[PDB]
């Protein structure tokens, strides 16, 4: 589930937990000290204190007004003094309960539907990245292993587990919030005392272990980051990225994980109306020492270069054709994704840069190819790739790529645009490199396709490509198209300089998709239609957890979208269907079926 | 309570003046425990000290946690009360009796 | 509730007690009655919640 | 707590001594008995805390 949206990096969500830390210290409470109340005893309490007090007042009148002065007089003070020691009791469980719930309560609820309001989104970013890392670990091996790698997993994974859990289960609580609001606010101040209370081994113990294990200021000077980076650079790593992305990815999911984790300190101590600290402080030296590890130690040793991370037996024809994956005037080729669910077909994403190299969500076009197995591949008489890595200087930004099959062989040539750090203007001044011509190699005829290449071919977020290569293993008989990317000057000049970045994320969906609501996610069919009454969305039915659309009688679901085309103009249709189903894509006017 | 503030901030600072003293040997003397620690980058994990490491990294975690932060916590002090909040909170988690202490 | 049962009772026997050893003027004892029905009336209703949640 | 209580009973005593056996009826007796109101609550205060120490 990938979100378009600038993820700004490091630097954005710390600022912002920095913004609600801040918030939630300017809320007041006041007398927020008497927690022990319950406060579902305000009618009773109430009530008692209402009619005591009509029998004070009447023993008050009666010893003041009565004209009685005896040691009987004195047993009614007795007796008057006793009632009053009862209704004084109640009147101050009364009061501490009316404070609460007239000063506590309003507050707090307020700071915590904003609070949640700001992780929304956070929440979001962060866990689509945390998808992507976790899947990376997963395709790590952690087997035969070094002993400093294993010393920084043992010293990380219970610091880890907690500080997860705690900021999962804090915001499970705070988005839970009558007797139900006073239940989750019960619930809120249990684990608030949890993670508040005084031993060594507290929440905050395992937050700053975190950082010393991120840092290296461990048993073994080897931070997370090193270990990190060592296991995902191994060869056997397959990812869609390169190393600065990967590691970067890693820095970020863990970062957020101590600045939410700060952030639940910060609430829990003030719901509990406890003395304030200012993690702010700390939170940001934390992230500041991790980045800047990252940056000196790390990011000087990985690989900029992203290859594909799938493979795919396919064949294709010996039917030679030419291809011109190219970029409008202004554009720049930020990233690629080679998909082969029932076809082979070619995303390729354009998009004009801002400034040090950043890409604009605006201007994020997506064009489509579909000759590329046909291209990659031979159906049955040999090939000839010509395999060289280019690799243009930096301010120069990859814009063509022409592919030309004249024979049996394969030829690329690249070209590059001059592109200024400073402002977001790509120039029309070319450099053009080509596949040299000394070092081809040859894949001999075998009845077998070849491995094509398939995935998502760019760095964890979009960035400009600075060189293009193919490469073919003959043994294997293995295609690879391995680009550069600019990640790392785009993070030394945004990010780990700590200034505003801006990122984009791969969407992992066609976005130039001319048929809206496609995957039918949206409950209302404003875009789609159904003729009779019937044919209805099924919420049951879809790609598992979807709403997809349904027929049954004689009433199609139909959608309007015959501006968006183009005549005699190639198209690819694709949809999933269970049943017995009947797609066509007509025209009103005319009898003309394109699709059935 | 006025007579006992300064007195433990003069006791906390004649503290820190003599562990400071110290902690430069021991600087030095995990500098090079580093340096023999970066060449174990090519000997494999057995069995043996992955245990050893699974056992003393909590208690090494927290002795650590404690000394550093005790330190951190009496070089930044350098009411008075509510500037003493995080030291007299290590204080009440260090000194209790605990399953767990 | 059981708390303020008591005590609450406590002062109520104590003053019917008391008013029953020696009975001296008649608007004295009959304001003193009013005020201890009133407390009675007090003690009946705590009885009554405090019997609610023993049944609950 | 022992000498605070030992120290405000006097108070306490005398002000009820003053508006048992004093002869004034007035909106100024209701203030006196509110101002004995406040000091037997503390002094209530006080005894319940000197009572648990004692018990313990």
């Amino acid at each position: 589930p990938s979100f378009i949206d600038y993820f700004n990096g490091i630097y954005g969500f710390a600022t912002g937990i920095k913004d609600i830390m801040n918030m939630i210290f300017k809320t007041d409470t006041g007398g927020d000290l008497t927690l022990d109340e319950i406060l579902k005893n305000q009618q009773l309490l109430n009530d008692i204190s209402g009619k005591l007090d009509g029998v004070n007042g009447s023993l008050n009148d009666l010893i003041a007004q009565g004209n009685l002065n005896t040691e009987l007089s004195k047993e009614i003070l007795k007796i008057a003094n006793e009632q009053n020691q009862v209704l004084n009791d109640v009147n101050n469980k009364l009061d501490a309960i009316n404070t609460m719930l007239r000063v506590y309560l309003p507050k707090l609820t307020s700071m915590l539907s904003d609070v949640m309001k700001q992780n929304y989104a956070l929440s979001l970013q962060i866990e689509y990245l945390s998808k992507q890392l976790q899947e990376i670990s997963d395709k790590l091996d952690i087997i035969n292993v070094n002993v400093l790698i294993n010393s920084t997993l043992t010293e990380i994974t219970p610091a880890y587990q907690r500080i997860k859990y705690v900021n999962e289960k804090f915001e499970e609580l705070t988005f839970a919030t009558p007797a139900d609001i006073l239940d989750e606010l019960t619930e809120l101040t249990e684990l608030a005392k949890s993670v508040t209370k005084n031993d060594v081994d507290g929440f905050e113990f395992y937050l700053n272990t975190f950082h010393d294990v991120m840092v290296g200021n461990n048993l073994f000077g080897r931070s997370a980051l090193k270990t990190a980076s060592e296991l995902i650079t191994k060869e056997n790593v397959k990812t869609s990225g390169s190393e600065v992305g990967n590691v970067y990815n890693f820095l970020i999911v863990l970062t957020a994980l101590q600045a939410k984790a700060f952030l639940t300190l910060t609430t829990c101590r003030k719901l509990l109306g406890l003395a304030d600290i200012d993690y702010t402080s700390i939170m940001n030296e934390h992230l500041n020492k991790e980045k800047e590890e990252f940056r000196v130690n790390i990011l000087p040793t990985l690989s900029n270069t992203f290859s594909n991370p799938n493979y795919a037996k396919v064949k294709g024809s010996d039917e030679d054709a030419k291809m011109i994956v190219e970029a409008k005037p202004g554009h720049a080729l930020i990233g690629f994704e080679i998909s082969n669910d029932s076809i082979t077909v070619l995303k390729v994403y354009e998009a004009k840069l801002k400034q040090n190299y950043q890409v604009d969500k605006d201007s994020l076009s997506e064009v489509i190819y579909g000759d590329m197995d046909k291209l990659l591949c031979p159906d049955q008489s040999e090939q000839i790739y010509y395999t060289n890595n280019i690799v243009f200087p930096n301010e120069y930004v990859i814009t063509k790529i022409d592919f030309t099959k004249k024979m049996k062989t394969l030829r690329y040539e690249v070209t590059a645009n001059f592109y200024d750090s400073s402002t977001g203007e790509i120039d029309l001044n070319k450099k053009k490199v080509e596949s040299s011509e000394a070092e081809y190699r040859t894949l001999s005829a075998n009845d077998d396709g070849v491995y094509m290449p398939l995935g998502v071919i760019s760095e964890t977020f979009l960035t400009p490509i600075n060189g293009f290569g193919l490469q073919a293993d003959e043994n294997s008989r293995l295609i690879t198209l391995t680009c550069k990317s600019y990640l790392r000057e785009l993070l030394l000049a945004t990010d780990l300089s700590n200034k505003e970045t801006k990122l984009i994320v791969p969407p992992s969906g066609f976005i130039s998709n001319i048929v809206e609501n496609g995957s039918i996610e949206e409950d209302n069919l404003e875009p789609w239609k159904a003729n009779n009454k019937n044919a209805y969305v099924d919420h049951t039915g879809g790609v598992n957890g979807t709403k997809a659309l349904y027929v049954h009688k004689d009433g199609g679901i139909s959608q309007f979208i015959g501006d968006k085309l183009k005549p005699k103009t190639e198209y690819v249709i694709q949809y999933t269907v269970k049943g017995k189903p009947s797609i066509h894509l007509k025209d009103e006017n005319t009898g003309y079926i394109h699709y059935e | 309570l006025r007579v006992y503030l300064p007195k433990l901030t003069s006791m906390l600072s004649d503290v820190m003046k003599q562990n400071y003293a110290l902690s430069l040997q021991i600087e030095y003397l995990s500098k090079q425990l580093q340096e023999i620690s970066d060449k174990l980058d090519i000997i494999n994990v057995n069995v043996l000290i992955n245990s050893t490491l699974t056992e003393i990294t909590p208690a090494y975690q927290r002795i650590k946690y404690v000394n550093e932060k005790f330190e951190e916590l009496t070089f930044a002090t350098e009411d008075i009360l509510d500037e003493l909040t995080e030291l007299t909170e290590l204080a009440k988690s260090v000194t209790k009796n605990d399953v767990d202490g």
